[PDB]
């Protein structure tokens, strides 16, 4: 009974295979090789944010480009005025080993987690003014890699246990489940509409999953390596997944299958963070080599290199209104270029 | 002793004004044919009898006067009643030789001046390049760099302390201070500001020591105790390489001007003030060959117990001796404990020459080995070069 | 420490031969010439 | 996607000899070090030899060192395994694993037992 | 077995599901990707850098 | 500069909050941080159990803070976890050590352990950090070696011929065979250890046991032999 199902499973595959040959009549490429190509971007260091003591692994940007949250692994939870280089709060954390941190879109509420298995909210603005532990969620059991904010009561979060979930603040038990993957969920990226959010994991694939309804819509297989950077495009209708295998690919929802690839023959580290600029022309993507890359979403080629920044760089993003982009490395020092 | 310039001059002013006083009070003989009373500026010349022989002992303010006590000052009358003019000339008879000195040499001290020179200014120049690297790289700025660059400061203010000095000396042994008079005011070496430059670099070489005891001290501190604080280390450590030198050398100043002020304190006489700056020094090169026998010590135990890899380590522990030598200033241990007066004879010259040459490269000798040639600064370097390459 | 004596090494020389310039002087005439 | 298939399986009689065969698709073979997994009826997974990208460096495990011979062919993208001197302790499922990273010598998660880039495996029965 | 069943029905069931999803030609959606870069290329202070007396982080 | 109030009153929250930053640097950096890995049969819980002396179903990881000579260790055991490790191993990267528990009286699995170890040792991320072997069960070990089996052949054909090193140091009145064994099973681990290590990690072996109670001293003097070679090495002294 096992026989005739892995037969089914294969003819559907090649079925798939052969509908995505179909609708591949021709590649951004071709259709790319007439516009202008972008000039050579160079990056400063405007701004420097020196005051993590272990490594920073992740940071988020807040919706309104000043204020910053970043995670280092010594415990800590630091806010930065990006303007004025200030610090906001210092939330100390229970488990001082942190792999991601999410920023509320509003302003109110903060995400942490980690090799603890649990998701703590921690609200910034009380009637007492000091930043407490708001709710602590525990139903994972493998560690959080990446958690975003939907809203003041709803978060999605992804675990080390090949399973994704969404909880409600208030109640603090799991709405949703998502059990789809093979191995290691690394990150996640939500939609602009929040209608559905896109996921890669280390079986060197990705999912797309609807919030509401709860199911996997569609899954791409076009890496080799761990996946470890996945990032949604600004148009909502494609996004961009980065591997250890050097490599970047751009997928849509549209075609089911990688619109293009960004590689180079020089580069052959792994890729921990992607984040595109505000129209989505600059695709910035965080090597493991002491640097970082700028390329372009419409031809696959260099356009900018971001350095000084020492240890492997871990966290990547842009601001959500295209001010500034912030790079986090495991030298626990921010750098901010525009 | 030494015999001062001023002392000298004074005593000669007073053998004058003595000598005026007596050839005012000196009544003359009867005899017309008698010779005048003459004052060349060396002797009082009482009146003589024609046709006569004088001979008198030398002046006071002779410092030689211990190897002629008596006599050895001599004239001649003639029969008409003048004095033995020279040839072609109106001066008497010469008799210098016989109260006249039986005659280190400045060829000697040239080379060491020549040589220690060089080496001062190879170090600060090195030592200038080496901070203002240390400065640049932002990734190059931990607590061990932080006493690096206060080190390299010290040797810094230590070799522009001995050309500030050395120029000083320059112009109080020249053409100036010209005066030869009761003019007390010389043109140095009555000034204030010649005794400070010889404080200063008091200062400067006794906080350049105390800096590599710092660095010593830090260096055990790490090897040996570990869990310390950093900011109070850092300025425990600021404070003794900086404050514990003006507890010493500024008593020693003040104790030298109060009792002997003498030529700007640059001559060690009393051997009881020079103790002062001498013992902290020489207590600063114990402890610092201490804590160097100490982390040789434990870089043996590091090789033998462990990297069973390798048997024949003699290469790598030469190699780290060699380094950590100019560092911590162990070369100085083959050399103090032999002191001043036991070296006046054919020594004093090698002790003196390797010594200063030992010091004055020993700036250039730290900047190359720790800030030169170090792996992380070469590292820095290499990545700012590809950071430059490509554009 | 070894420039405290080369100093005082070099003061005395140059005080020693300062003063022997000084009896040169009185023997040449002393304050005339 | 990743593609792994084994093939050279079979009863075979003790102190016999087999050829065992990887096919990988998918990414490039020659960037990734390989290495063979067994599986006992019964037990879990057992690491049995492994290769690097230019076949410079292997190694075997005790049970099988003497015995069985690895070899890679990256113009064809194949792995082959030769045992000589079959064993009844060897009756196993045995599984072609990849490195999940490249250019890299150490590798963690070889014999997991959801790893993701490993084949289906072969039955051998001697 | 059973557990074994059960996730290839699971993985057979996903795999239907998600082969009877339409999709659009490479080309429209390499079209539309185009027009919106194109469309918000002024909006991108990256790629279109501002004035210094705009940017609020030099002056 | 003119700042308004509101600037004022954020640059004093800013100066509070690196004040606070500053207190904490310090006990951050006076804590050696400890990555305990092992198998199932290591018995690296009866040792945390042991060393104890001096939360929810899923808690993903657990610490352990135990002082030594007014020095504190945190120990983090690894739980509730999928055995992937290719990912979350990555974190432990600024540890001070990794302590490898490795049963070496069971047979049949120590191949295993010896992978796992040279995977450790050939990490990119762990190049750096040291290696802390403990071989645990020593006496279980003698045991199965006097019960005549002697299946250590069987399994290591390397074991058909092996001196016992002129450096071993037995304890007294310990049966030759044993000795042998064990420093058979430490030669193997530290094969695998000095292929890579050129002079930036080691490999500290020790020999254990479950009623152990020296294990933290242990620990504690790899730890202090780690932090001063990577003091010479800063120096170039070493
Ligand atoms: C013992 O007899 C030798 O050592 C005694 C030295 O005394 C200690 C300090 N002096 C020295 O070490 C060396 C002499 C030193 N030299 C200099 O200063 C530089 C040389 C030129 C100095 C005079 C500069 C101008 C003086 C006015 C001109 C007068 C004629 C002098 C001729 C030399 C200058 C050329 C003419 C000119 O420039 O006008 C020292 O002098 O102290």
């Amino acid at each position: 009974e096992l026989d005739q199902l892995r037969q089914e499973a294969e003819q559907l595959k090649n079925q798939i295979r052969d509908a995505r040959k179909a609708c591949a009549d021709a590649t951004l490429s071709q259709i790319t090789n007439n516009i202008d190509p972008v000039g050579r971007i160079q990056m400063r260091t405007r701004r420097t944010l020196r005051g993590h003591l272990a490594k920073i692994y992740a940071m988020h940007w807040g919706t309104d480009s000043r204020l910053l949250v970043s995670a280092s692994q010594d415990g800590k939870l630091i806010i930065w005025d990006s303007y004025t280089t200030n610090k906001v709060h210092a939330i100390p954390l229970r488990s001082s080993w942190v792999m991601t941190c999410a920023y509320a879109p509003s302003g109110n509420y903060v995400a942490c987690g980690g090799l603890d298995n649990i998701c703590s909210i921690y609200n910034l603005k009380t009637r007492e003014g000091n930043v407490r532990v708001s709710r602590e969620l525990a139903g994972h059991t493998g560690y959080l890699s990446c958690c975003r904010f939907l809203d003041d009561n709803q978060i999605v979060t992804s675990s080390g246990d090949t399973t994704c979930a969404l909880w409600d603040i208030e109640t603090g038990q799991q709405t949703t489940t998502f059990t789809g993957h093979t191995g290691d969920v690394m990150s996640l990226s939500l939609a602009p509409d929040t209608r559905l959010f896109v996921s890669g994991a280390c079986d060197a694939s990705a999912k797309l999953w609807d919030v509401r309804e709860g199911m996997c819509r569609q899954t791409f297989t076009g890496h080799e390596s761990d996946i470890n950077a996945i990032c949604f495009f600004p148009n909502g209708n494609a996004f961009a997944t980065g591997s250890d295998d050097a490599t970047c690919r751009l997928f849509d929802l549209r075609a089911d299958q990688e619109l293009m690839t960004y590689s180079h023959d020089n580069i052959i580290c792994g890729i921990t963070s992607v984040s595109f600029s505000k129209s989505g022309r600059l695709l910035l993507a965080g090597y493991d080599d002491f640097n970082c890359n700028v390329w372009d979403a419409l031809k696959a080629d260099r356009a900018g290199v971001l350095a000084g920044h020492d240890n492997r760089v871990s966290c990547l993003g842009v601001t959500d209104d295209g001010m500034a982009v912030a790079t986090g490395s495991w030298d626990s020092f921010l750098k901010i270029w525009n | 002793a030494t015999v001062s310039l001023w002392e000298t001059v004074q005593k000669w002013r007073e053998y004058r004004r003595q000598c005026q006083r007596s050839l005012t009070e000196d009544p003359p003989p009867a005899t017309d044919l008698f010779c005048n009373r003459t004052f060349d500026e060396y002797a009082c010349w009482p009146d003589g009898e024609p046709g006569s022989f004088v001979n008198v002992s030398c002046p006071w303010y002779l410092p030689w006067a211990s190897s002629v006590p008596q006599g050895h000052v001599y004239r001649f009358c003639t029969a008409e009643g003048l004095w033995l003019q020279k040839d072609n000339s109106s001066l008497p008879w010469r008799d210098l030789s016989e109260c006249e000195e039986s005659k280190s040499p400045e060829e000697q001290l040239l080379f060491l001046y020549i040589i220690y020179t060089v080496g001062y200014a190879l170090s600060f120049s090195a030592l200038v390049i080496a901070s203002a690297i240390l400065l640049g790289f932002r990734h190059l700025h931990c607590t061990r760099n932080y006493i690096h660059l206060n080190l390299f400061a010290s040797f810094i203010l230590r070799a522009l302390s001995v050309f500030i000095k050395d120029a000083a000396l320059k112009w109080m042994y020249s053409t100036a201070a010209q005066q030869h008079q009761w003019d007390g005011l010389l043109s140095y070496q009555d000034s204030l500001s010649c005794r400070l430059v010889f404080l200063l670099m008091q200062y400067c070489v006794a906080a350049n020591y105390y800096w590599l005891l710092v660095e010593g001290v830090y260096l055990y501190t790490l090897l040996a105790f570990s869990v310390l604080s950093e900011q109070w280390i850092f300025r425990l450590y600021v404070s003794i390489g900086w404050g514990v030198p003006l507890l010493f050398v500024v008593p020693w100043g003040i104790v030298k001007y109060l009792y002997e002020d003498e030529g700007c304190w640059t001559r060690n006489s009393n051997m009881n003030y020079w103790l002062i700056i001498r013992l902290p020094i020489l207590f600063a090169i114990g402890v610092n060959f201490l804590i160097f026998v100490r982390v040789i010590c434990i870089v043996v135990s590091k090789l033998k117990a462990n990297l069973m890899c390798k048997t024949d380590i003699k290469c790598r522990l030469a190699k780290s001796t060699l380094t950590l030598i100019p560092l911590l200033g162990t070369h100085e241990v083959i050399f103090a404990f032999v002191m001043d007066e036991h070296a006046r004879g054919t020594l004093r010259f090698i002790k003196l020459f390797t010594e200063l040459s030992f010091t004055s490269f020993q700036g250039l000798m730290v900047a190359i080995l720790y800030c030169f040639v170090n792996n992380e600064v070469q590292l820095e370097f290499r990545k700012s070069w590809e950071r430059w390459r490509l554009e | 420490y070894a420039q405290g004596t080369f100093t005082s090494d070099y003061s005395i020389l140059l005080d020693k031969k300062a003063q022997a310039a000084f009896i040169e002087y009185l023997l040449e005439g002393g304050p005339s010439s | 996607q990743v593609q792994l298939q084994e093939s050279g399986g079979g009863l075979v009689q003790p102190g016999g000899s087999l050829r065992l065969s990887c096919a990988a698709s998918g990414f490039t073979f020659s960037n990734y070090k390989m290495n063979w997994v067994r599986q006992a009826p019964g037990k879990g997974l057992e690491w049995v030899s492994d290769i690097s990208q230019s076949g410079a460096s292997i190694s075997y495990t005790g049970s099988v060192k003497g015995r069985f011979t690895i070899s890679r062919d990256n113009a064809k993208n194949t792995l082959y395994l030769q045992m000589n001197s079959l064993k009844p302790e060897d009756t196993a499922v045995y599984y072609c694993a990849r490195c999940p990273a490249p250019f890299t010598r150490d590798c963690f998660d070889v014999t997991s037992t959801t790893y993701a880039y490993r084949g289906q495996g072969t039955q051998v029965t001697v | 077995n059973t557990a074994s069943i059960a996730q290839a029905r699971k993985l057979v069931e996903q795999l239907k599901m998600e082969a009877n999803i339409d999709r659009i030609k490479v080309s429209k959606a390499a079209a539309d990707l185009m027009a919106y870069c194109e469309a918000h290329a002024k909006e991108d202070p990256l790629l279109t850098p501002v004035p210094a007396s705009e940017n609020p982080f030099r002056e | 500069c003119t700042l308004s109030a509101e600037d004022k009153a954020a640059v004093e929250r800013s100066k509070m909050i690196e004040k606070q930053l500053q207190k904490d640097k310090q006990v951050y950096r006076a804590t050696h941080r400890l990555l305990l890995l092992g198998a199932d049969n290591s018995g690296k819980s009866t040792i945390v159990k042991q060393m104890r002396i001096y939360r929810v179903k899923t808690s993903g990881i657990f610490e352990t803070k135990f002082q030594v000579d007014k020095v504190n260790f945190h120990m983090f055991d690894v739980g509730a976890q999928r055995d992937e490790r290719r990912k979350w191993i990555q974190c432990f990267n600024d540890v001070t050590a990794i302590i490898f528990v490795v049963d070496s009286s069971d047979y049949n699995r120590l191949q295993e352990a010896l992978n796992d170890f040279k995977s450790i040792w050939n990490n990119r991320w762990l190049r750096t950090i040291s290696v802390i072997l403990f071989l645990n069960k020593q006496d279980l070990l003698a045991e199965k070696v006097l019960a005549g089996k002697s299946k250590i052949e069987d399994y290591f054909p390397e074991f058909a011929r092996y001196t016992t090193p002129e450096d071993a140091t037995p304890e007294p009145g310990e049966d030759p065979r044993v000795t042998r064994a064990k420093y058979f099973i430490r030669d193997e681990f530290l094969r695998i250890s000095t292929a890579s290590g050129d002079g930036r990690h080691y490999c500290y072996p020790h020999f254990t046991c479950s009623v152990d109670t020296e294990n933290a001293r242990r620990i504690f003097n790899d730890c202090r032999d780690i932090i001063q070679r990577m003091h010479l090495r800063q120096y170039e002294l070493l």
